[PDB]
RNA sequence: UUGACCUCAAAUCAGGUAGGACUACGCGCUGAACUUAAGCAUAUCAAUAAGCGCAGGAAAAGAAAAUAACCAUGAUUCCCUCAGUAACGGCGAGUGAAGCGGGAAAAGCUCAAAUUUGAAAUCUGGCAACAUUUCUUUUGUUGUCCGAGUUGUAAUUUCAA
RNA sequence: GGACAUGGGUUAGUCGAUCCUAAGAGAUAGGGAAGCUCCGUAUGAAAGGCACGAUUUUUCGUGCCUAUCGAAAGGG
RNA sequence: CAGAAUUCCGUGAAUCAUCGAAUCUUUGAACGCACAUUGCGCCUUUGGGUUCUACCAAAGGCAUGCCUGUUUGAGUGUCAUU
């Protein structure tokens, strides 16, 4: 007994993939980790003034790092909590990140501890 | 970003109704109840049932999406299918 | 200079923590390079980079050998663990099924094979 | 007026860079590369264009894998570890 | 043996029985897709003769091909040149519609080798053919010494290169004076090569 | 669906078209009582199975 | 223009880097056939055409 | 109401495979015009260039629905010869093979059509064992369940019988 | 000096892109075509959802009705 | 050019040769959908943090045709049971 003039195809059981082997012998290591995110800090005169004025570190950062991965990499590499991240792709095709540190920490001591001053 | 669509996270994301769980697991109601009895899986009511259940307030049973996810990889479900084949 | 065999006799966890330490040293050396570093430090940059490659190689060999052992004597194994000579070779008939013969041909060759013979002068 | 005046109004690119051959030959409105035929499956290759064929045929790039196969063949496609 | 009876029935093509079966089946084949799989051969005796076995790895596809000659794809029927090349309508294609059937079925199932094919039905608009296909990747085929030959890569697209039975016919492959000009290119190239030896 | 229509319209052509006698003789089959009697006899003579 | 795409940014960034003079220590190598960059480019004279 | 079978679907179903490139040589398809004819339309260029599809280290062809008219030869391929010949051609320009003979190389065979009927004797796949390796990468054997298969898988026969 | 050499320089939840659709391009279904590809865009397609139930002979029943791309001057 | 060194009672220099283990970014037949948009998605598992219903990250996946099999179906296709 059909009350609709259309015939819709019935639903069938759709088994999920249960492979007999793994297509990859070993899963790849995380290809974008903290050390690959941060390449090296920028130490130009403009970068130094941002350190001493805006409490902002300036880093040469990987292209595929977003503001979230930059924040975690900085927190893991330097144990400092950033309050803001601003990124730009420099005319030479390299990402530069302005990492504004929290008011509790100063960029000067962080810079000396890194050693790039 | 964009204006996130309402109902994409929170209660509407972690709570799943009984009928949607059946569709999610591709189980009959009898099979779903058997799995829920064998495992520890019981209904969990939200604080805001209207928000969890789209906009309706009709009585529906809610299960954690996490619990329904965990039942996806249960070997007992496969044994149910194998018995049906047998 | 890390010696690869000395790496081979260490654990995966020890290799992992040594890799993290080596990465930290490489980061510090690159900091020196941008801040102005000496020739010794710049020469240590390449050695640190090669040590990291050696650590990553040794880890990979252990992971792939473990995969080979796990998938040993199994009908299906991961594609990267299978042979890769050429695509055509993989598609080719195996020597077993190339040498398959019908019962008719087996009887013919069993009873009338090519005899070794010779002619008198 | 054709000539110097008409050249002034030329500020709209008709072709852009191709995603398959990297040449500024991708017709934006046709969505087809005038050089290799992208996004067709096959590469644009004409026997009257002998010179065009050799400008981009095999060996003009890195040839990375085919060099690997050549080295592997000359030793017999062997696998394992040398003693 | 029922195959002798089937063979003789297939010979009696104007019988009332075969006319009725041809009409009903041609209607059904026209309602289905242009290239649709046949669950089983419709002429099992004919399939066995051509090389079909009722086992895994053997596939049969039914196809219909439009009838008539070949019209040049020239725009508006305009040719350019001497009048000897000016005809466009009464032209014909040099391969049989059976060869076209195998080409399209072989392209449809690109993982199968075209074993052979046979006419099954026809009407005014279509000729219906069934193409026998073998799976070179099936172990039942690869372990079979009787059909192993098709697994070798020299047999990739025999239909495309004219290596089938109808393909050899379309090329004029035969023995004797009636088939002298064939293979055309190999024969022509032999007769037009200028052999200039050393001490001449 | 097209396969359903093809099944049913094929049945109709066999009902409409003039069937030759060699094919139409298959539309008159054994009666129910004789068929049951025949199959009762046959099931006593089923061949041996693979396991047996 | 000011409105760019990232692919153009990449193409310009490489082309800007390739438009530089040779390092001097290169010319001191034995067997060196390089004396000046054969591939220099000025923004007025020859365009990138990308 | 349960079932059986046929047909047809679906799945990120289990395991596979196809595409694209190179294309000197190879198999086809499609297909010109310049040019020669002291013009030109048949002809020629040319079963060519361009276009299209498909292979291999060779490909194709190949164990006669083959020649011959002999005292007969004996798969195919290539070479020399037949032979610029027989023939084809506004019988004009032009085009144009084959049998034999000599040599290089040689290798033969497989199915469909048969009642295993005192026994589907055949085969894929899963699973579990053993085993083997250009190879922990390869290739299998045995056991056992599901299946394919009687609308026909094995053995048996191929005209030379 | 828009030259030459060395360096430095472009920071967004709120400005644009991204999202939307326009004219139009365009796969799939299908039909052509020796083919390259052509036509086609809800068409001669089984083109996808949703809710109830002590759990239903512990082998699931019962109802309910359109891709994509395309605007840095349009919409937002 | 700098720089190290390998002692020279070696597991070892080298822009060395050789090469059977690996790596192999974004692509491209190019395969989740796209693409003058580092644009838009979905599935599974895992992890992270002064923040745990949020957010983020990682790993593994999701193209089309076809073949053998598996499972789930459809049909006023053929029938038995009743
Ligand atoms: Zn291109």
């Amino acid at each position: 007994v059909r009350t609709s003039t259309t015939f819709r195809r019935p639903k069938t059981l759709q088994l999920s993939r249960k492979p007999k082997y793994a297509r990859k012998s070993v899963a790849h290591a995380p290809r974008l980790d903290e050390y690959k995110i941060i390449v090296n800090p920028i130490n130009s005169e403009s970068a130094m003034k941002k350190i001493e004025d805006d409490n902002t570190l300036v880093f040469h950062v990987h292209l595929k790092a977003n503001k979230f991965t930059i924040k975690e990499a900085v927190r893991k590499l330097y144990s400092v909590e950033p309050v803001k991240i601003n990124t730009l792709i420099r005319p030479n095709g390299t990402k530069k990140a302005f990492v504004k540190l929290s008011a509790d920490a100063d960029a000067l001591d962080v810079a000396n501890r890194i050693g790039f001053l | 970003a964009r204006v996130k669509q309402k109902g994409k996270a929170g209660a509407a994301r972690i709570y799943i109704t009984r009928n949607q769980a059946l569709k999610k697991l591709q189980l009959t109601l009898a099979d779903f109840r058997r799995i829920c009895i064998l495992k520890g899986v019981y209904p969990r009511e939200p604080k805001n049932k209207k928000k969890a259940n789209k906009g309706s307030t009709a009585p529906v049973t809610f299960y954690y999406t996490k619990d329904i996810q965990y039942l996806l990889h249960e070997p007992i479900v496969q044994k149910f299918r194998e018995y049906k084949v047998f | 200079a890390l010696k690869t065999f000395e790496l081979r006799k260490q654990s995966q966890e020890n290799l992992a923590e040594q890799l993290q330490e080596l990465r930290q040293e490489l980061a510090s050396l690159r900091v020196q390079k941008i801040a102005g570093g000496s020739g010794s430090k710049l020469s240590k940059i390449k050695t640190t980079r090669k040590d990291i490659a050696r650590i990553l190689t040794v880890i990979n060999e252990s992971n792939r050998l473990a995969a080979r052992e796990a998938y040993k004597n199994k009908k299906y194994i991961p594609l990267d663990l299978r042979q890769k000579k050429t695509r055509a070779i993989r598609r080719a008939l195996t020597p077993y099924e190339q040498s398959r013969k019908t019962l008719k041909q087996i009887k013919k060759e069993r009873y009338f094979p090519l005899r070794k013979y010779a002619l008198k002068a | 007026t054709k000539g110097t005046q008409s050249f002034g109004m030329r500020h709209n690119k008709s072709h852009t860079i191709c995603r398959r051959c990297g040449k500024r030959s991708f017709h934006i409105q046709k969505s087809t590369c005038a050089c290799c035929g992208y996004p067709a499956a096959k590469t644009r290759s004409y026997n009257w264009g002998a010179k065009a064929k050799r400008r981009r045929t095999t060996g003009t790039g890195r040839m990375s894998y085919l060099k690997k196969v050549h080295r592997s063949f000359k030793n017999g496609f062997r696998s394992g570890k040398p003693a | 043996g029922a195959y002798k009876y089937l063979e003789e029935l297939a010979k009696k093509k104007q019988s009332d029985v075969n006319l009725f079966l041809s009409r009903v089946r041609a209607w059904e084949y026209r309602q289905m897709n242009v290239i649709h799989r046949a669950s089983r051969p419709s002429r099992p005796d004919k399939a066995r003769r051509l090389g079909y076995k009722a086992k895994q790895g053997y596939v049969i596809y039914r196809i219909r091909v439009r009838r008539g000659g070949r019209k040049r794809p020239v725009p508006k029927g305009q040719t350019y040149g001497k009048p000897v090349h000016q005809g466009v309508n009464h032209l014909k294609y040099q391969r049989s519609a059976r060869c076209t059937a195998e080409e399209r079925v072989g392209r449809y199932c690109s993982n199968l080798r075209v074993l052979n094919s046979y006419w099954v039905n026809q009407d005014a608009t279509y000729k219906f053919f069934e193409v026998i296909l073998v799976d070179p990747s099936h172990k039942a085929i690869r372990r079979d010494p009787r059909i192993n030959w098709i697994v070798n890569p020299v047999h990739k697209h025999r239909e495309s290169r004219g290596l089938t039975s109808i393909g050899k016919k379309s090329r004029g492959i035969g023995k004797g004076h009636r088939f002298n000009n064939s293979p055309q290119h190999a024969t022509w190239l032999r007769h037009n090569t200028l052999s200039l030896r050393r001490y001449r | 669906p097209e396969y359903i229509r093809l099944q049913r319209r094929r049945k109709i052509l066999n009902l409409r078209l003039k069937v030759p006698p060699a094919i139409a003789q298959f539309q008159k089959t054994l009666d129910k009582n004789t068929a049951t009697q025949v199959f009762k006899l046959l099931n006593k003579y089923r061949p041996e199975t693979a396991a047996e | 223009p000011s409105h760019k795409s990232f692919r153009t940014k990449q193409k310009l960034a490489k082309a800007a880097r390739q438009n530089r003079p040779i390092p001097q220590w290169i010319r001191l190598r034995t067997g060196n056939t390089v004396h000046y960059n054969m591939k220099r480019r000025h923004w007025r004279r020859t365009k990138l055409n990308i």
